[PDB]
């Protein structure tokens, strides 16, 4: 046999294609989302002090 | 020359890039037909025997 | 008046019978994307004898092989296309069942109106005057008659009748003396029964209505017609030009009108022998194809289907028994114009009947209806921007004739 | 809403697209490709032919 082992987190075949995913790939949005709410939050508050 | 898909359903496709594969199909089918059987009557170990 | 009931009132029908009776076997799949759009079947082989009373005879005047060939063809559409304005069509129907059920009778309507004015048209045989209606027994039984003395075997032979001609043979039904059974038949449900004289009779509301065409004067046959094997060998249809006709008409012979050559008389195909019908012999008849004018000095050109075969180096193939040549008198059947729905009868090796599969559209919503052994393609688009949504129905004939000695027109006889 | 496919040919890749007109009961296919061309350098090509 081939000498390579195959590891997959979740792996299915949906059209064709070998479609493979983790644990991080469903949550990047509301990450960098969050990330640029508090940078906007920041800049602004920082704006005007009193 | 090999390129013929057979009925390539053309389904709805929503997707984006694609793969080069052809696509062939088996066909499983059921029939009655008239087959002569042979009884063997050897008395040794047994006897009946279709 | 404004509650409307969800129930539609029932509507009005033909029969069909000619569709069911023909064959659809011979001509089944056959033409494809590969064979094109006609196809050909062959035909019988036929042979002469010699008569002479020595052996060593190696070498003499042998006989011919010629063969010969039926072509099919395909027919136009059959469409229906509908078009509505979507908001008011679905305000009050919804999803279009209720248009379904008028446009596959409509169709297969169609298919059979065309079927049967295609064998009136290609149709040789005739008996009987157009005038008289049928009314007694033997009006029946002629056809039968007729047909097994031709010599025509292979096969079923049908008849087929307008309703009311049916009611009258079924009041003569009534009369009868002995068969208890056939007089509470008749007297109960006014049905004949399944065979009627020898052949098998049939009632049809739906059948093809024709006019004869306007024609006057002493016709006769001005030039000597080719009518030889190797001529006619593949339509069995001759053209032949009339003179003494009426100096200027338009429409002179109509389509399916009977000329009759009075000299020349059918013979039974096997034995190469004259018919007798009783007290006469039976002449020979032809239909005509296509709608015929009169030019000045009445020269009327005229294709018939149905030819006379008396070819002199293939004697094998005749089927008359003198040749015809100039100066000969001929009639046409019928009055002058008047107009009549004809009964039919034919064997089943008549003529044929096939559809033709049709690929579905690219990009259109479609779906396949199968009714009575028919399948109709229906289409669906939106093209337009009247908000005006599409539907099509679609289905394609192909037609063919084998041999026209074997079926034609029938009328009574007084 | 157009029934399409992707065929392969060298490492190219070509859009097919089949649909039909209705009304004249016509079929019809197209194949689609869009090329893009860009030249880097000018001083790193040329044309060579046969000195005398």
């Amino acid at each position: 046999h081939i000498p390579l082992i195959p590891v997959y987190g979740k792996r299915w075949f949906i059209d064709d294609i070998e479609r493979v995913e983790g644990h991080i790939a469903k949550a990047m949005d509301p990450q960098r989302l969050y990330n640029l709410q508090v940078s906007m939050l920041a800049d602004t508050a920082a704006q005007d002090p009193g | 020359p090999t390129s013929l898909d057979v009925t390539s359903m053309t389904s709805w496709e929503y997707n984006w890039f694609g793969a080069d594969v052809i696509y062939i199909a088996k066909y499983y089918e059921v029939r009655k037909e008239s087959v002569d059987v042979i009884s063997y009557r050897h008395p040794i170990t047994g006897e009946i025997a279709t | 008046s404004q509650i409307v009931l969800k129930k539609f009132l029932p509507g009005f029908m033909s029969d069909l019978v000619l569709a069911k009776t023909v064959d659809r076997q011979l001509l089944a799949g056959e033409i494809n994307s590969s064979t094109g759009d006609s196809v050909s079947f062959k035909r019988p082989h036929q042979f002469s004898s010699l008569r002479t009373p020595t052996g060593d005879i190696s070498g003499q005047n042998k006989n011919n092989l010629i063969s010969g060939k039926a072509t099919g063809r395909v027919g136009n559409y059959i469409t229906v296309a509908v078009e509505y304005q979507q908001l008011e069509e679905a305000i009050k129907l919804n999803q279009l069942e209720e248009i379904l059920a008028p446009v596959r009778q409509r169709i297969v309507t169609d298919l059979e109106t065309e079927l049967a004015h295609f064998m009136m048209n290609n149709g040789a045989l005739s008996l009987g005057s157009p005038n008289t209606p049928i009314t007694k027994w033997s009006d029946v039984a002629q056809t039968a008659s007729f047909l097994k003395d031709l010599g025509v075997n292979e096969g079923e032979n049908y008849a087929v009748m307008d309703p009311w001609s049916a009611q009258r043979l079924a009041d003569a039904q009534t009369g009868l003396h002995a068969s208890d059974q056939l007089v509470r038949t008749a007297w109960e449900n006014a049905q004949i029964p399944t065979n009627f004289g020898g052949i098998r009779a049939l009632m049809s509301n739906g059948l093809a209505s024709r006019t004869q065409g306007a024609f006057g004067g002493t016709l006769t046959v001005k030039t000597q017609p080719t009518v030889t094997y190797n001529a006619v060998k593949d339509s069995y249809q001759f053209t032949v030009t009339l003179t003494g006709a009426t100096a200027s008409v338009t429409g002179f012979l109509k389509a399916g009108d009977q000329v009759k050559f009075t000299n020349t008389y059918w013979l039974q195909q096997q034995t190469k022998q004259a018919l007798y019908n009783g007290a006469t012999p039976i002449s020979f008849t032809a239909t005509v194809t296509a709608d015929a004018n009169s030019d000045s000095g009445g020269d009327v050109t005229v294709t018939l289907s149905g030819v006379p075969i008396y070819d002199t180096t293939n004697p094998q193939y005749n089927s008359v028994s003198r040749q015809v040549e100039a100066g000969d008198a001929v009639s046409v059947v019928g009055t002058a114009s008047q107009t009549m729905k004809p009964n039919l009868f034919y064997n089943k090796f008549f003529c044929g009947l096939g559809s033709i599969p049709l690929p579905k559209l690219h990009s259109i919503d479609s779906a396949v209806a199968t009714y009575e052994g028919f399948s109709i393609r229906v289409h669906k688009y939106a093209d337009g921007d009247a908000n005006v949504q599409k539907m099509r129905f679609d289905l394609l004939p192909a037609y063919v004739c084998f041999n026209p000695h074997m079926g034609g027109q029938f009328f009574g006889n007084p």
